């Protein structure tokens, strides 16, 4: 069979760069190389047939190139709906190959995560649970640290969270971290607070709120 | 107008077997060849095998060979793809994408089907919404949110409004927990349609097919 | 008194060797070659040979050039019982010669329409094209659809054979008589040549038997020079020693080399029936047989540096390319192949040129071992003219080929030569095998060579006649008899029935020799012992 090796995982780039993704065979492929696109959550889509031809219903600005093992796809301007997974695939022998696949990510300005936190609903206390939330909105990069604070003292304990995808507008990422709590322990407890670190500041942004009836 | 519609999620115990389908349409059905691509999550794509509309003509992977079976109806042009021995393995989506004779390029495909092989029970989702308190600073934005906790498997779907409008909405990844799914959705709206108008997150479970719908309230 | 001889060891040596080379050679040995462990596949070819088929080969030129007799009368100084195996092969080349020359007049229809500055298999612009027909030098971006076709391929399909005007083994009526008049060429330049007896087909080989080298040289030099032709030869060459963990692709080349070496049918008895008694059939043999394989090894060359120019020309995965493994691999790819070439027009001449002169030589032995049966069968009641049992031949040959003829005649050339000629062949191959080995006895047959080379056959060739040959023909009618292949040909699967329609045309061949065996054993009188006592015993 074939395998067609695809040796960065991941690329890094800003708006309107120049990015170039590589494709290596197993063996000697000449023309036959395609370029398929899927974002995320979506299915693939047919970019580059044939090493360099486009399909019919693709830009101007992306190309393909390479004739032999390693391969070339190319984008000249980088868009913010430009973020997907690329993946190249073989088609000359039985069977078809595809790549490991590179995920593009965008790279842009620091933003300012706004955070936003929540109280149990009186649906969820009916149920018999209470879960503070702590919403972490349009900030880059992804790495970031989130603390949590009940009344003064570091919970660590029922934390989960969640870092959703780069964004295709502006490149932002968001997370989500929940303190899943009983009623018991919750009624038992005010103003709960949580707060976040990141490098565009030094100091933590911090959320807090009372159990009083807000 | 090119369109492969599959079919939806499936939720299937280990050892039994599920049916796929591909409607397809736009196009001269008996032109082309019908394949299948396995996709597991996070892994990348995996051709199982193609076959010919006109007779049949069924061409498998060396790595599927007696693990998948193809199929054709051209008095309706639909394809199908039956999977026998399910494991935890075979527990990914999976594609239906229209291919040339050559060049064998996938000009077309499917919207795909998220099959699940597990013996946990179908699990109705908790939908409990997530309002801003009555103390909070409302400024030139207000961002709300609704909470989905408990439900097998991963297939749920959260709309805001019949799906307008959705300009600025966050939605969080399912995080997998003794069995259970649990995710959150927010929605950054201004401070000029909240809490004035109907503002209403519905949560949908096709797996259980129940649709809970929650309105904000402050 | 007594016959003729030859009229220099070459005519005959070269003559043998016109009979052993064909087209099988040409496009049969590279393709399973191929797909069987590639350069791999060299290793089992060879050992199939040295101990199945040489010893067959040898073994069979020894006693046309002992006893010099046909192939009938030879059974009456060994096995009288086993003469009918003289008629029964008789009877096989009747269905033999039905389709063998329709592919040469495939060939022949293909030369006399290559003399055209323009190619007809090239553009799609002619009378027998369809929609679906797409050329090259055309518009770019072309993607290849399911029902789509190549100007070859059509040319191949509704012109010259017209197989869509058949719905198979079914209705495969009318008659074209395009094939009819080519194929009556071949049978009046096939008679020109044996009619004189073994003076004109030791004379007429040195034309048909030379040229195909020459072409093979020149398509070989075509074919080096294209770009891309290492895909072929790399596909051709790549070692897959996995291959030979399975039971089938040793029968497949051991099927391979016997067909090619083709003995065991009475031709080469009566080629060697015609030449000096103290000659050598050792050296002979040997050359003769290292020939048909060498020469099948470089025509693999010639085929997939052509084939590998296509892939490389397509997109690669050269098996795709020679997917189909008939005559399509000649009359389509390779035709296509050389109408993208300078000088098409040359090329496909002295390719169908040469498919022609690879035929005819194989058909004169063919006809030729026969004919010399049968005249020494029944003497001087016959030979009184040559040309006249060779034309009654040749005729019964041409009204037996006008099934093959018909528009579903490719059809029948399958059936006929997979499911009806074969297991026969190598049946009657057998039935020889054991006659010569355990009947007559190695020890005399060892003595009889001791007396013609002067010295005794060495143990290894003595102990491939006990035992290795019987059991090598035993090994491909037995694989064979316990799984005949599925048929298929032009996207046309086979009914179910066919194999009981071959069979049928298979066992109606051999007939003659157990109702000979019983004929000689309820003549002859006495004990049933007695009879078959001088029914084993050569006549006093
Ligand atoms: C040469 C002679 C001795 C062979 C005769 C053997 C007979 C029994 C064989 C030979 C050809 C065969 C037939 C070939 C064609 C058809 C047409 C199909 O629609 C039904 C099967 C049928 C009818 C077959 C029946 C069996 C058959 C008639
Ligand atoms: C390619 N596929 C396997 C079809 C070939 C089958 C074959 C055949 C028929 C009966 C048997 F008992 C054994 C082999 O029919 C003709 C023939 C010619 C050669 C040569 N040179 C080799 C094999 C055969
Ligand atoms: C073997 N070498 C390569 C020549 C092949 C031509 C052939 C032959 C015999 C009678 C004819 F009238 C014309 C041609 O010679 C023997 C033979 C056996 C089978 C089988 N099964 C098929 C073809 C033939
Ligand atoms: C092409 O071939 C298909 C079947 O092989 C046939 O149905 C179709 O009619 C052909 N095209 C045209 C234009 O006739
Ligand atoms: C490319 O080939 C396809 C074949 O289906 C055709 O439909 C398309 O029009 C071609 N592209 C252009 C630009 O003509
Ligand atoms: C000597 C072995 C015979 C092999 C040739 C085919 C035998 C046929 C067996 C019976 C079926 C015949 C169909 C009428
Ligand atoms: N319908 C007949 C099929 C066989 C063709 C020979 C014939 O026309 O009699
Ligand atoms: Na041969
Ligand atoms: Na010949």
């Amino acid at each position: 069979d074939i395998v067609m090796t695809q040796s960065h995982k991941f690329m890094s780039t800003s708006v309107g760069d120049r990015v170039s993704i590589t494709c290596k065979a197993s063996q000697d492929v000449s023309t036959a190389v395609a370029w398929y696109q899927q974002k995320p959550g979506q299915s693939p889509k047919l970019l580059i047939y044939s090493a360099s031809y486009r399909y019919t219903g693709v830009p101007d600005r992306f190309t393909g190139s390479g004739s032999g093992t390693d391969f070339t796809f190319t984008i000249s301007s980088v868009q913010a709906e430009d973020l997907a997974v690329y993946y190249c695939q073989q088609h000359y022998s039985i069977p078809r190959t595809f790549g490991g696949g590179t995920k593009l990510e965008i790279k842009r300005a620091d933003a300012a995560p706004t955070v936003s936190i929540f109280p149990p609903s009186s649906e969820q206390l009916t149920s018999g649970g209470a879960s503070v939330v702590c919403f972490l909105n349009n900030f880059y990069p992804k790495d970031i640290n989130v603390k949590w604070k009940i009344d003064g003292s570091e919970r660590q304990n029922g934390v989960l969270n969640s870092w959703t995808d780069q964004d295709s507008k502006d490149s932002t990422y968001s997370m989500s971290s929940t303190l899943t709590l009983t009623k018991d322990e919750y009624e038992r407890h005010n103003s709960y607070t949580c707060e976040a670190t990141h490098k565009t500041s030094t100091s933590p942004i911090v959320k807090s709120f009372n159990r009083n009836e807000c | 107008e090119v369109q492969l519609q599959q079919s939806g999620p499936e939720l299937v115990k280990p050892g039994a077997s599920v049916k796929i389908s591909c409607k397809a349409s736009g196009y001269t059905f008996t032109d082309y060849y019908m394949n299948w691509v396995k996709q597991s999550h996070g892994k990348s794509l995996e051709w199982i095998g193609n076959i010919n509309p006109n007779n049949g003509g069924t061409s498998y992977n060396q790595k599927f060979k007696g693990k998948a079976t193809l199929t054709v109806d051209k008095s309706s042009t639909t394809a199908y793809m039956e999977l026998r021995s399910l494991t935890s393995e075979d527990s990914a989506v999976y594609y239906c994408t229209r291919s040339p004779v050559r060049p064998y390029y996938f000009d077309y495909w499917g919207q795909g089907t998220t099959l699940t092989v597990s013996s946990a029970k179908t699990t109705p989702p908790s939908v409990y919404p997530l309002a801003p308190g009555c103390g909070d600073t409302t400024g030139s934005s207000v961002t709300l949110g609704c909470l989905v906790k408990g439900y097998f498997p991963e297939s749920v779907t959260v709309t805001w409004n019949s799906g307008s409008l959705s300009s600025s909405v966050h939605t969080f990844p399912a995080l997998l927990q003794s069995g259970l799914y649990t995710m959150s959705s927010s929605v950054t709206v201004p401070s000029s349609t909240w809490p004035s108008q109907t503002v209403t997150c519905s949560v949908a479970h096709p797996a259980s097919s129940t649709t809970v719908d929650k309105k904000l309230e402050p | 008194g007594e016959r003729e001889t030859w009229g220099k060891k070459v005519d005959f040596l070269l003559s043998v060797i016109g009979y052993a080379v064909d087209l099988g050679n040409v496009w049969r040995f590279p393709y399973i070659c191929a797909q069987n462990g590639g350069g791999a596949f060299l290793l089992p070819y060879t050992i199939m040979a040295i101990f199945g088929g040489i010893p067959l080969f040898y073994m069979e030129l020894a006693l046309g050039q002992y006893h010099r007799n046909g192939c009938i009368s030879i059974w009456r100084k060994i096995c009288p019982i086993f003469k009918g195996i003289g008629y029964a092969i008789c009877i096989i080349a009747f269905y033999i010669a039905s389709y063998y020359n329709t592919i040469m007049a495939w060939a022949l229809y293909y030369l006399i329409s290559s003399f055209t500055d323009q190619l007809p298999w090239t553009s799609c612009k002619n009378s027998w094209n369809t929609g679906n027909c797409t050329n090259y030098f055309s518009e770019d971006n072309i993607t290849w659809t399911l029902h789509s076709t190549s100007p070859a391929e059509e040319f191949y399909t509704r012109h010259v054979l017209q197989i869509h005007r058949s719905k198979g083994l079914q209705d495969l009526g009318g008659i074209s008589w395009q094939l009819a008049l080519c194929i009556m060429l071949i049978f009046t330049v096939i008679y020109f040549s044996i009619w004189k007896g073994v003076k004109t087909s030791g004379k007429v080989v040195w034309v048909t038997a030379t040229f195909p080298y020459i072409a093979l040289s020149v398509l070989l030099v075509r074919g080096a020079t294209l770009p891309g032709a290492w895909r072929g030869v790399l596909f051709y060459l790549k070692p897959n020693w996995q291959k030979l963990l399975e039971t089938g692709v040793w029968i497949d080349a051991a099927a391979q080399i016997f067909f090619s070496l083709g003995p065991g049918f009475g031709v080469l008895l009566a080629f060697a029936s015609y030449n000096k008694f103290n000659n050598n059939c050792y050296q002979d043999a040997l050359v003769t047989s290292v020939v048909n394989c060498m020469t099948s090894f470089v025509s693999g060359f010639v085929i997939f540096t052509v084939l590998g120019y296509m892939a490389e020309m397509r997109n690669e995965d050269v098996s795709e390319v020679a997917k189909d493994a008939g005559p399509s691999l000649l009359f389509i790819t390779y035709a296509e192949a050389i109408a993208n070439m300078p000088a098409s027009t040359f090329f496909a001449i002295i390719f169908f040129l040469m498919l022609i002169t690879l035929g005819l030589d194989s058909s004169f032995a063919g006809l030729e071992g026969v004919i010399t049966a049968v005249l020494d069968e029944f003497p001087h009641v016959w030979a009184k003219r040559r040309e006249r049992f060779v034309l009654a031949v040749v005729i019964t040959c041409f009204f037996g080929s006008l099934v093959t003829l018909t528009f579903g005649g490719a059809y029948v050339v399958k059936l006929l030569e997979e499911y009806a000629t074969g297991p026969a062949v190598l049946t009657v191959a057998l039935i020889e095998a054991v006659a010569v080995s355990w009947f007559y006895g190695i020890t005399q047959f060892c003595r009889d060579v001791k007396e013609m080379l002067g010295f005794s056959p060495g143990w290894f060739w003595r102990i491939c006649w006990v035992a290795i040959s019987p059991l090598f023909l035993l090994f491909i009618i037995a694989s064979f008899l316990m799984s005949p292949p599925q048929l298929r040909l032009f996207q046309y699967n086979y009914p179910y029935w066919s194999i009981i329609l071959g069979y049928a045309i298979g066992t109606s061949s051999f007939i003659c020799i157990p109702t000979y065996i019983a004929y000689r054993l309820i003549i002859t009188p006495g004990t049933f012992k007695e009879r078959i006592i001088k029914s084993i015993t050569p006549e006093t």
